[PDB]
């Protein structure tokens, strides 16, 4: 077996049926314009070299066999400092079916880049993307696919949401091509549609602002002859407004 | 040195022709992997990251016919590097965010081969496990934080988990001394979690931490209660003193809202309203109503009876505040 | 297969430790880049992050093969088996390649001997920002790289025809600045270990001040107007005048402190520092105006707004 | 090339079950799913269900859940659809389609008209 | 499921002219919207896969287009062979098909 | 040589004489109830398999030979996350005396847990512990000892 | 750490006589205890203590190749907070219980730039 050559080299195009099971949709960092997501990134592909016939039909093995055989060099186009978990052992599974099909699942914590247009912040919704594909192999050599229907190929665990100020409405997937001077590369994209929960900002900036303006309008009921009281009423409210604005900008990049 | 040569021959036989890629009883019944934890410490229980750092002596015991010897009577405690040459379960913590086996002096691992074939494999693991906390009653809240030990690659047809020693598998939880938490209870659960790839064994070690309220009296509750009592002083100043009463009122209101914002900035941006938020907003109502009581006094005078309003406030504000405290603490405590 | 034998023949008797044409001629390396995104420019730490697809090609007579196959397109597995130039980045505080799911490397070998080797990098390059005028500062942030150990006589670099394949700038994390353009240079730096050819990419960034206006400039102008309004308040109201002046100047001190906190620790006055200093002068002057008035108002009511507007024109035009 | 041959047309009384075959020869049978589509005369194409031949994993439409049963013979490389409790509306033309990937159905069946009376 | 709507129920156009057949998807379908040609008493034939990708063996006159829910199949010059029933089907979710546009003269 | 077997396995308890030279007592992080300490953690033990005769009575080597031979699996009971400094090279020294004695020192930065009872803060004092021992070997297998007087 | 992009930043060069030129691009967070009694008017002295760990003076020997030209690039260092007034190279022999080892000390006598604190700290206090 040669680890350096893809299956069916020179005769076929290696089709990899990928799939994502979102174990937990991690917190969204608006400051870094990125989001964390822990997944069971599964890939499946046919390799005629790894065809056997024995007492068992499927060989469930560990990562040691995964390192010994060819696996797709899938990388996330907008990934930023992802980690493949290693405790206790490399969190990977390899399963060689007797026909030659491989099922290679890995547990990942991918910190993908999500460019956000914060024009309507905090009443804003963002379609955070997750695009992945082969790095070294062009569309003529490695093509990706969804193992199930595209709608049913990115499953999110029910009690997995780690979002604090966001609501995962859903996800939508697609497949496309990236043009490059190096070549044409097949890309699998999935957009997670998040909607920011305004609850925190209502009681952190909106309520203080409304109470401050009502406090300033309280001065219209004080007698005009009380100059120090209404003067401090006004100046303290304006200074509070400046502090509120400055402390509201720091919540965003 | 003869027994040294005998043990060398035995271990060389054990490692000779050993397929690390194949689990015990491969193509057979699942191997029973018992587990037992020794909680060294629980640290950094932070709600901002919704996680907790757990240091533990994580032991797994499993039978392995390939690692059975009978010439030597004693139990062979081998150098930790031999763990790299032996099959070990591929367990992981599903809610783990950042974990590591301790490094110095050497890899904090233990391998102990018993004559019957039992393998005692121990690790000293520091894991930052994720615990999604419900801060609705914070700080008067009980948090159920879990560790989810699971086999990643081997299904229930290839591996089984069980708490070795039943309820006595996990020890050292009582000796843990969290700064602001009390571990009132802990529980051990054995489950079978089904994913699209199959059914996998699961061990859930759940601690029900109870948050200590004493610190939050010192930093959160008592200062706001004192500020409300201070705002009550304005009722004892005559209505003509516009500057004094207005300064007292606005200073108290602004310090209250500043306290609320400063406390909430440290915590994560959770949307719902907490118990500390409930108390702070309630006392903000009291202080803002004190300021609006002076406002009403000034309007009614300029724009006997005004002394009546001031006097009735002078006694009703502490009474209504005390009843608010009664209702709040009765509901939450 | 017909390709595995080619790789086995190529790597047979292959000395990975020796550069191509060692002791014969310098190895010419053509480098190209795809700037995927210029990350955040940390003016506080004088560094900026850049994500690139760095490509370098060179000829290796050892890696030449004749067959029907034109190229050997390979993953990261073969990167460590053949000789790769030791290209490091001279101004990188910390750089790291991408490894998820596998190492993000590509390697292609032509018949003649061309070895196109590309990899994805996230360089925290060191840009020596000179914020003498802030937040209007414009910076030409460089990105140098050269062979770490091979002198000019052993490894020569050169820029391919495609200068830099800069990506679309809409998705860049560059909030503070705007990418103006790129420029390349190639110069022979002399050091103790020898002469090394260094190739540098200058990205020209121009700062935007909108966030700083709504963050610093607007609050300071509003507090200066708060200082102004003291004049219209009756002079007889001693506590009112004094309270307004003290609140204004003290919150001006606080605003100056936070605005300087936005900046790094550098010992020179910047444009923002000049503006906050002038605001200090205005608020302190209003307080002293009432101090001398108690111990004129109409003159201040005109002079303060006019002086502030004229200073604004002079300052902003620069 | 790829050729999907289906059983010839047949007529059956209402309430009597019937089976329709789909034989593939050009490609390796177990690599791609086999879908079944019903088309009544003058109406839109309607999806019944599909079978993964390798493990015989089946998914059915809600309307045809229980009306149709999908089976497979890997050795004969044939896909079988079994319709039970036939009614008047079940008279239609049935095709078997081969799904190359998530995008398109590559090769369709020739068509098995079904009539009840 | 996703309901596909064919706006032109039956289009009548002469030979040699541009004709566009529309297709609407109830929900998001991405680029998983294929077009099929079915002559009378014949099985469907794939023409356009993806959203605009032309299937092999298809004349260049056929051209697909569409991003999210609006999809169009355009014939630059109608030939005598281009008179048949045209269906649009989505494979993003479980497969469904439209009513089927018929071309006439 | 089998580096998986401790000296005197099944015959004798491995006497490990250990001492500590604190190059710098690092800052105390009372917020985390922990403290840093930089040490030359020296530990010596007899090993009969490493007897030799030659021109030199002491073989002064580097970390490579330390990896090749058996070394105790010492670990710090209250250590949180320590660092074994290895720049420019693994900061370890291994000296084999001709009689078989081994001296194996190593530069460490132990960040150890120090539980503080801050009742008298800031006028308080603490006794921060630094506990260590074999991770896998019990008292009947290896026993630790101070190479000099315990005070010294 | 030693930088490792694109490859490990390291150099080996064998000369015909036998000299082995060996270079590393190194980032060190070196400890420097500061006597801040005169801060911000403080002239801090921070050192880098190069030393052989396992080899005593009987086995290894250090020296600065070039008496004072062995360390360069100090002048171009434009430290935003400090001004590097001077730097010295020292060679010593430190004695531990294990033996005597060679030591090289690279000491910088940094000087604080008072202007930043004048603008930031002193001026607000004076105006107050
Ligand atoms: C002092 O101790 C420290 C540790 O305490 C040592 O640092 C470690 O050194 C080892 C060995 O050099 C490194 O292992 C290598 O890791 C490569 C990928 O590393 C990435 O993942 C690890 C997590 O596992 C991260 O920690 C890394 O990030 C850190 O390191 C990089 C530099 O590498 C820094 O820039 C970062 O800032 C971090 O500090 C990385 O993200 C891994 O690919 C490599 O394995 C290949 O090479 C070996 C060589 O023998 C092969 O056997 C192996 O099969 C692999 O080869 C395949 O892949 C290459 C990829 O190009 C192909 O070319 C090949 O053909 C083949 O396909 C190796 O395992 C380790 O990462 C590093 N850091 C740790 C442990 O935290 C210091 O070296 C040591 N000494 C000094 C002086 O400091
Ligand atoms: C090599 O390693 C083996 C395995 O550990 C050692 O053999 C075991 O030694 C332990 C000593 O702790 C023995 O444990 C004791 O067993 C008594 C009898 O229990 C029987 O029934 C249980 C039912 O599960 C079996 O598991 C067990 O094997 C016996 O058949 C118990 O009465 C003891 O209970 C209590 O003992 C003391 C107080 O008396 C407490 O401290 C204990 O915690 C416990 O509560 C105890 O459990 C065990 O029987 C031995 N055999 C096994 C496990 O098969 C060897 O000694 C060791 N050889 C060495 C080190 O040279
Ligand atoms: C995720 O976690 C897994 C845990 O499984 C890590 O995988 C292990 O990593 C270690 C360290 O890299 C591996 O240890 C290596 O073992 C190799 C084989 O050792 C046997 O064979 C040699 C002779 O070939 C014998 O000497 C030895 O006693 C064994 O019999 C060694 O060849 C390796 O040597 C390398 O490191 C030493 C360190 O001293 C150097 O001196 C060498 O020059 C050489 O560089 C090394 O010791 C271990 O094999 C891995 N697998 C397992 C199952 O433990 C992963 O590293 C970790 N991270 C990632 C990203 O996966
Ligand atoms: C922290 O929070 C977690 C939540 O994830 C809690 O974990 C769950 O705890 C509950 C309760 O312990 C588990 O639910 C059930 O526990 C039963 C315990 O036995 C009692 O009930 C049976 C049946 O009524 C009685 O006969 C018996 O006498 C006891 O009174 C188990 O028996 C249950 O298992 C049975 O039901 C399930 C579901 O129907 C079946 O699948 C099983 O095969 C079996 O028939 C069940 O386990 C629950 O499982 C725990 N895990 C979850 C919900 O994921 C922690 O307890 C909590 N910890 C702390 C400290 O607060
Ligand atoms: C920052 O702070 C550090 C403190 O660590 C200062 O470093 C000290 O600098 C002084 C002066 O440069 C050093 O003093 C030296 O003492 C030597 C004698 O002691 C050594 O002697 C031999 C070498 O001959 C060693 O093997 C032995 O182990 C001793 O360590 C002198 O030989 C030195 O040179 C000259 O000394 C006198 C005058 O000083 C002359 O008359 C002699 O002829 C000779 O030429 C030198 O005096 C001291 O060792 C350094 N280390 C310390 C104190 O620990 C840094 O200088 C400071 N930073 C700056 C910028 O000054
Ligand atoms: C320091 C202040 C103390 C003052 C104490 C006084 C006590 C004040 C008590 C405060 C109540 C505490 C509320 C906490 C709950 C969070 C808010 C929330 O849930 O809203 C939710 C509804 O969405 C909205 O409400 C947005 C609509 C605007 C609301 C603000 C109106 C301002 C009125 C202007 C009038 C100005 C006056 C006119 C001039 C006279 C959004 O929540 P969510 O997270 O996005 O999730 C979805 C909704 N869900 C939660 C149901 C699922
Ligand atoms: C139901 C139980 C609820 C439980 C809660 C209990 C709530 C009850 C508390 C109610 C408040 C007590 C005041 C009530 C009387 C006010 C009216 C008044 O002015 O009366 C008199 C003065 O008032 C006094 O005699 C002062 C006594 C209270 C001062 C306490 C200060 C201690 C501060 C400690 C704080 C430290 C904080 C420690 C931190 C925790 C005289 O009034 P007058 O002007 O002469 O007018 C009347 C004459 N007329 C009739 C002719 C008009
Ligand atoms: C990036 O670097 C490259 C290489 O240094 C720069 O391209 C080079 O630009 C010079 C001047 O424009 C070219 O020289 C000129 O070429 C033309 C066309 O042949 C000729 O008519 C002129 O007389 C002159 O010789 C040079 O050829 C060209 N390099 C290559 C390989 O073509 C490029 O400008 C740099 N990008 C910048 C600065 O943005
Ligand atoms: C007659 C009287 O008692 C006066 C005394 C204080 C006055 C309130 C102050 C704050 C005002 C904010 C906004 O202008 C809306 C009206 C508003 C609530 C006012 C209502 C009338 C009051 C109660
Ligand atoms: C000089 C140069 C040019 C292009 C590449 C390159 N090679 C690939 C392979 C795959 C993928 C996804 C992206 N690659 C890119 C970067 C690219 O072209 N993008 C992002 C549009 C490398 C070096
Ligand atoms: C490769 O083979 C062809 C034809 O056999 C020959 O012309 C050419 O010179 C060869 N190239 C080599 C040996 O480098
Ligand atoms: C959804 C909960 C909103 C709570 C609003 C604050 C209640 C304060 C009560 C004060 C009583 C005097
Ligand atoms: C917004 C006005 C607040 C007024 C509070 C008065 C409390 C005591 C009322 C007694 C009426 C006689
Ligand atoms: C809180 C509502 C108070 C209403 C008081 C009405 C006052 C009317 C003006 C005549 C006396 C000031
Ligand atoms: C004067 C009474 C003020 C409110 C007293 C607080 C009651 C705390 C109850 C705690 C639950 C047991
Ligand atoms: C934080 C700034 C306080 C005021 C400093 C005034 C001194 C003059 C600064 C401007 C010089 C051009
Ligand atoms: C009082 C008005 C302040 C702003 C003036 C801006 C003038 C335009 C400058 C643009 C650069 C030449
Ligand atoms: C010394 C501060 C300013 C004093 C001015 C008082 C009016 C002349
Ligand atoms: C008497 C002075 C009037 C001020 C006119 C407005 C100046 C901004
Ligand atoms: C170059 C030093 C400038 C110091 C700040 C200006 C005086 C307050
Ligand atoms: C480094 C020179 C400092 C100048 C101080 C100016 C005081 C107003």
């Amino acid at each position: 077996y040669d680890n350096r050559l893809r299956p069916g080299l020179g005769e076929r195009v290696t089709e990899v049926k990928t799939d994502i099971f979102v174990t937990s949709f991690g917190p969204v960092s608006d400051h870094d314009m990125e989001y964390t997501i822990d997944v069971f990134f599964r890939q499946s592909w046919k390799d005629e070299r790894l065809k056997f016939k024995g007492p068992m039909t499927v060989l469930r093995l560990n990562n040691l066999m995964a390192s010994k055989i060819w696996t797709p060099d899938t990388f996330f186009h907008n990934g930023k400092k992802s980690v493949a978990h290693n405790m206790t052992m490399p969190n990977k599974l390899l399963r060689i079916t007797e026909d030659g099909t491989l099922l290679y699942t890995m547990r990942l914590t991918v910190r993908a880049e999500c460019p956000m247009h914060l024009e309507d912040f905090p009443m804003d919704a963002h379609a955070c993307p997750l695009k992945f594909g082969s790095y070294a192999y062009t569309r003529a050599e490695v093509v990706y696919e969804w193992t199930r229907e595209p709608a049913r190929s990115v499953v999110v665990a029910e009690d997995g949401s780690r979002l604090n100020q966001y609501d995962l409405l859903g996800q939508t997937v697609d497949s496309g091509i990236v043009q490059s001077s190096t070549g044409e590369y097949v890309v699998m994209t999935t957009h997670f549609h998040l909607k920011r929960k305004i609850g925190y900002f209502v009681i952190q900036t909106y309520l203080p602002c409304i109470m401050t303006v009502i406090l300033s309008q309280v001065s219209f009921w004080l007698n005009r002859e009380s100059v120090p009281a209404r003067t401090v009423f006004g100046v303290t409210t304006v200074l509070t407004m400046t502090t509120l604005s400055i402390s509201a900008r720091n919540s965003l990049p | 040195p003869s027994n040294m040569s005998l043990v060398k021959e035995t271990v060389d036989r054990l490692l000779k022709g050993y397929d690390i890629r194949l689990r015990p009883d491969f193509g057979g019944p699942p191997v029973a992997v018992g587990m037992n934890i020794d909680i060294a410490s629980i640290d950094m229980v932070s709600e901002v990251n919704m996680d907790y750092t757990l240091t533990m002596y994580f032991q797994q015991a499993w039978r392995d016919k390939r690692l059975s010897y009978n010439v030597i009577p004693l139990n062979l405690t081998l150098d930790n590097r031999v763990a790299d040459q032996l099959w070990v379960p591929d367990t992981y913590f599903l809610n783990d965010k950042k974990s590591f086996v301790h490094g110095v002096t050497v890899k904090n691992r233990m391998i102990r081969l018993h004559p019957d074939g039992t393998v005692l494999y121990g690790l000293r693991i520091t894991t930052t496990a994720a615990c999604m906390m419900d801060l609705r009653r914070y700080p008067l809240d009980e948090q159920n934080c879990t560790l989810e030990i699971e086999s990643y690659g081997y299904t229930t047809d290839d591996i089984e988990f069980y708490w070795r020693g039943d309820d006595n598998a996990v020890t050292g939880v009582t000796k843990i001394e969290l700064p602001q938490f009390s571990i009132v209870d802990y529980k051990l659960i054995t489950k079978k979690v089904v994913f699209s790839t199959g059914s996998y064994p699961r061990l859930s070690l759940s601690f029900k931490l109870k948050r200590n309220i004493g610190y939050f009296i010192l930093q959160t509750y008592m200062p706001s209660i004192l500020i409300t009592i201070l705002s009550w002083v304005s009722f004892w100043i005559n209505y003509d003193a516009s500057a004094a009463r207005v300064a007292l009122g606005i200073t108290t209101v602004l310090t209250m809202t500043t306290i609320n914002t400063h406390l909430r900035e440290t915590l994560p941006k959770i949307p719902y309203v907490k118990a500390i938020d409930m108390y702070l907003m309630g006392c903000f109502v009291f202080v803002f109503m004190a300021l609006l009581e002076y406002a009403l006094v000034n309007y009614i005078f300029f724009g006997t009876d005004v002394n009546a309003i001031d006097r009735w406030s002078r006694i009703f504000f502490p009474v209504v505040f005390s009843f608010f405290n009664i209702v709040y603490w009765l509901y939450y405590v | 297969g017909d390709v595995t034998v080619i790789l086995n023949n190529l790597l047979e008797g292959y000395d990975n430790k020796l550069r191509p044409d060692i002791g014969v001629k310098p190895t010419l390396i053509h480098t190209d880049m795809y700037v995927n995104s210029i990350g955040p420019v940390n003016a506080i730490n004088m560094e900026y992050t850049i994500d690139i697809f760095f490509a370098q090609t060179w000829y290796d007579r050892r890696l030449k093969f004749n067959s029907t196959i034109k190229v050997l397109r390979l993953n990261s597995n073969m990167v460590g088996k053949i000789w790769i130039p030791d290209t490091f980045f001279r101004n990188s505080k910390k750089a790291d390649a991408h490894w998820i799911t596998t190492p993000n490397r590509m390697l292609r070998i032509w018949n003649d001997g061309r070895v196109l080797y590309t990899l994805r990098l996230t360089i925290d390059a060191e840009c020596q920002l000179q914020l003498h005028n802030f937040p209007m500062d414009e910076h030409s942030c460089p990105l140098e790289f050269s062979s770490y150990g091979y002198p000019r006589e052993e490894i020569v670099y050169q820029w391919k025809r495609s200068s830099v394949e800069v990506g679309d700038t809409r998705s860049w994390r560059l909030y503070q600045f705007s990418f103006v353009g790129l420029r390349n240079t190639t110069e022979v730096v002399k050091t103790t270990s020898g002469d090394y050819v260094v190739m540098s990419v200058y990205f020209d960034l121009s700062r935007r001040m909108g966030y700083f206006t709504i963050q610093t400039y607007i609050p300071c102008t509003l507090i200066v107007v708060l200082s102004w309004v003291s004049f219209w308040i009756n002079k007889d109201a001693v506590p009112a005048r004094t309270s307004l002046g003290i609140t204004t100047v003290l919150t001006m001190t606080t605003l100056s402190t936070i605005a300087r906190k936005s900046l790094p620790k550098v010992s020179y006055v910047t444009a923002m520092d000049l503006f906050v200093s002038v605001c200090f002068i205005f608020v302190f002057s209003a307080l002293v105006e009432y101090g001398t008035l108690h111990y004129m108002d109409s003159y201040a009511r005109i002079f303060f707004p006019t002086a502030f507007c004229l200073f604004n024109l002079v300052y902003w035009v620069s | 090339e790829i050729q999907l041959q289906q059983s010839g047309p047949e007529l059956v009384k209402p309430g009597t079950s019937v089976k329709v075959s789909c034989k593939a020869s050009g490609y390796s049978f177990t690599d791609y799913n086999m879908y079944w589509v019903k088309q009544s005369h003058g109406k839109s194409l309607e999806w019944i269900g599909y079978i993964d031949p390798y493990n015989a994993d089946t998914t059915y439409n809600r309307e045809f859940k229980g009306k149709a049963t999908l089976t497979v013979d890997k050795s004969s490389s044939t896909a079988f659809m079994h319709l039970n409790s036939l009614t008047s509306e079940d008279s239609a033309v049935y095709y078997c389609a081969r799904k190359r990937n998530n995008f398109y159905f590559d090769y369709w069946g020739q068509g098995t008209p079904l009539t009840v009376s | 499921y996703i309901v596909m709507t064919q706006s032109p129920k039956s289009m009548s156009m002469s030979l040699g002219e541009r004709v566009t057949l529309s297709c609407r998807a109830s929900e998001y379908v991405g680029s998983y919207v294929s077009w099929y040609q079915q002559k009378p008493e014949q099985s469907p034939k794939l023409l356009i896969y993806g959203a605009s990708n032309r299937y092999t063996g298809v004349p260049d006159r056929f051209a697909g287009s569409g991003s999210a829910t609006d999809f169009t199949l355009t014939i630059t010059s109608v030939q005598a062979e281009d008179l048949a029933d045209y269906h649009c089907g989505q494979t993003y979710n479980y497969p469904t098909f439209g009513g089927g546009t018929k071309l006439e003269i």
